[PDB]
């Protein structure tokens, strides 16, 4: 239930980030991780996931354009690209992870959703971008 | 999806809050989810979808939902808990959404 | 066809049983044709639909869905991804996360 | 967990499972009160009985 953030770089107009999000103590491919943005004080704002062994997204309608989240299920690491930011919406970006396995392997990869809409779970520290 | 900003109520005080939404957001699906994010840490997750605990809160911060409007209580209230309260749920459009964050001062 | 003269017939169309037989012929007829098929128990699953991306006009906006769901292959351990163009009439809003539609 | 007597003690247990659903890749947890006599041990990590 380790989650360790990387890249906290605020950036001129124009710039575009690459953020990661290791992930360690628990099976890497099986459980949802999920990005949040903080909002210059504002409220939450959901950006979107992934399921590392599918590798299945879920952009929300705001963002289905610009983030690209991604993982690498080898080094154990989630990846979100933002592109186009600008200097609007500077924030604290945290990453999450899931309460229960979303898929479900029993042996191979035969995945097997299991219905879980509690993506928001060990919420790990954030990066301000 | 929205709440009121800000509660205060006093010190050994049980305070109550909600939010508010429509069918799409609150009424339906029964996964409504609420987070206490203390200044500068992460939200902790204490709802669970209705009226569940992910296990280390104490006295549960057991909620309810009606119409829809999903709300919870806090019994018991100490200085511990001066954080900023957010409701989130399941959304249509296959999404997930956040409130406003009410800030319990106690 | 033989006509027969100076014989006047009372018909009822609406007592006879030619049609329900007709109308039984075609069901089993159907049914057995379509038994010896395919069956798409294995496209039962969720599909990530989003809008078609060609020029549309004002009266097809939504009557069409660009839709991707994993499938099955020729072997039990193996599977791939299947980009289909969908009438919106075919898939129904499911709930989840991470797919949207369901075949209807 | 009911209350029984000491004659059906062993006789009905109550055994969950993962059953499938009308996806193909979506399981479902259920529960399930079954007799004895229609069930046989089988000794796994996380199973006790299947069906006789
Ligand atoms: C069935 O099972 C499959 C098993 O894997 C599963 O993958 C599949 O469905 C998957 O569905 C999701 C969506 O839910 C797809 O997600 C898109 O991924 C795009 C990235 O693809 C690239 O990376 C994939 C994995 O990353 C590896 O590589 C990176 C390298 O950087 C590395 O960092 C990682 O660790 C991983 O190693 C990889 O799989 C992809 O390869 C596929 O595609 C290439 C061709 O591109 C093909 O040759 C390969 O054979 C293979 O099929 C590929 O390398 C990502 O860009 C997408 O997001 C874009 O599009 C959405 C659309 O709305 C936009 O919202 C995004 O913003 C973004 O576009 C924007 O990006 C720019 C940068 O920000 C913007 O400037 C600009 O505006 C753009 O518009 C998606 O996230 C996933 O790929 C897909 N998987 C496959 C294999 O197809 C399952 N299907 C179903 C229906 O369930
Ligand atoms: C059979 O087992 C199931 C659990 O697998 C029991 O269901 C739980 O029952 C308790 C009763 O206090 C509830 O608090 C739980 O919420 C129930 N869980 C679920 C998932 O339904 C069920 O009651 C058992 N039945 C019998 C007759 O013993
Ligand atoms: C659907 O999207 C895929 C993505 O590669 C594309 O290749 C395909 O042509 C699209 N189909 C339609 C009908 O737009
Ligand atoms: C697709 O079309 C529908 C038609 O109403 C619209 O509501 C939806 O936002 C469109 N989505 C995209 C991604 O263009």
């Amino acid at each position: 239930v380790q989650l360790v953030q990387s890249g906290a770089e605020v950036k001129k107009p124009g710039a575009s980030v690459k953020l990661s999000c290791k992930a360690s103590g628990y099976t890497f491919s099986i459980y949802a991780i999920t990005w949040v943005r903080q909002a210059p004080g504002q409220g939450l704002e959901w950006m979107g996931g992934i399921i590392p062994l599918v590798g299945i997204t879920n952009y929300a309608q705001k963002f289905q354009g610009r983030v690209t989240i991604t993982a690498d299920t080898s080094t154990t690491t989630a990846y979100m690209e933002l592109s186009s930011l600008r200097s609007e919406d500077t924030a604290v970006y945290y990453c999450s992870r899931g309460l229960g396995p979303s898929i479900e392997t029993e042996d191979d990869y035969d995945y097997s959703y299991t219905s879980e809409y509690n993506l928001l779970h060990v919420w790990g520290r954030g990066v301000l971008v | 999806l929205t709440q009121p900003r800000s509660v205060s109520e006093s010190p050994g005080q049980s305070v109550t809050f909600s939010c508010t939404g429509t069918s799409s957001d609150i009424g339906g699906y029964n996964y409504v989810s609420w987070f206490q994010q203390h200044p500068e840490t992460a939200p902790k997750l204490m709802i669970y979808e209705v009226s569940k605990r992910p296990s280390g809160v104490s006295d549960r911060f057991s909620g309810s939902k009606s119409g829809n409007t999903a709300s919870l209580t806090i019994s018991g209230l100490q200085a511990e808990d001066e954080a900023d309260y957010y409701c989130s749920s399941y959304a249509d459009s296959n999404t997930l959404v956040f409130g406003g964050g009410t800030r319990l001062t106690v | 066809e033989i006509h027969l003269e100076n014989v006047t017939e009372e018909f009822n169309m609406w007592k006879n049983n030619m049609v329900e037989q007709m109308h039984e012929d075609i069901i089993s007829l159907w049914d057995q044709s379509l038994k010896p098929c395919v069956k798409l128990t294995p496209l039962c699953v969720g599909l990530q639909c989003t809008n078609v991306t060609n020029n549309i006009t004002d009266d097809m906006r939504g009557e069409l869905k660009n839709c991707s769901f994993n499938a099955t292959t020729e072997l039990r351990n193996k599977r791939q991804k299947v980009y289909s163009l969908f009438y919106r009439l075919d898939i129904v809003p499911m709930v989840d996360l991470w797919t949207n539609y369901r075949l209807i």
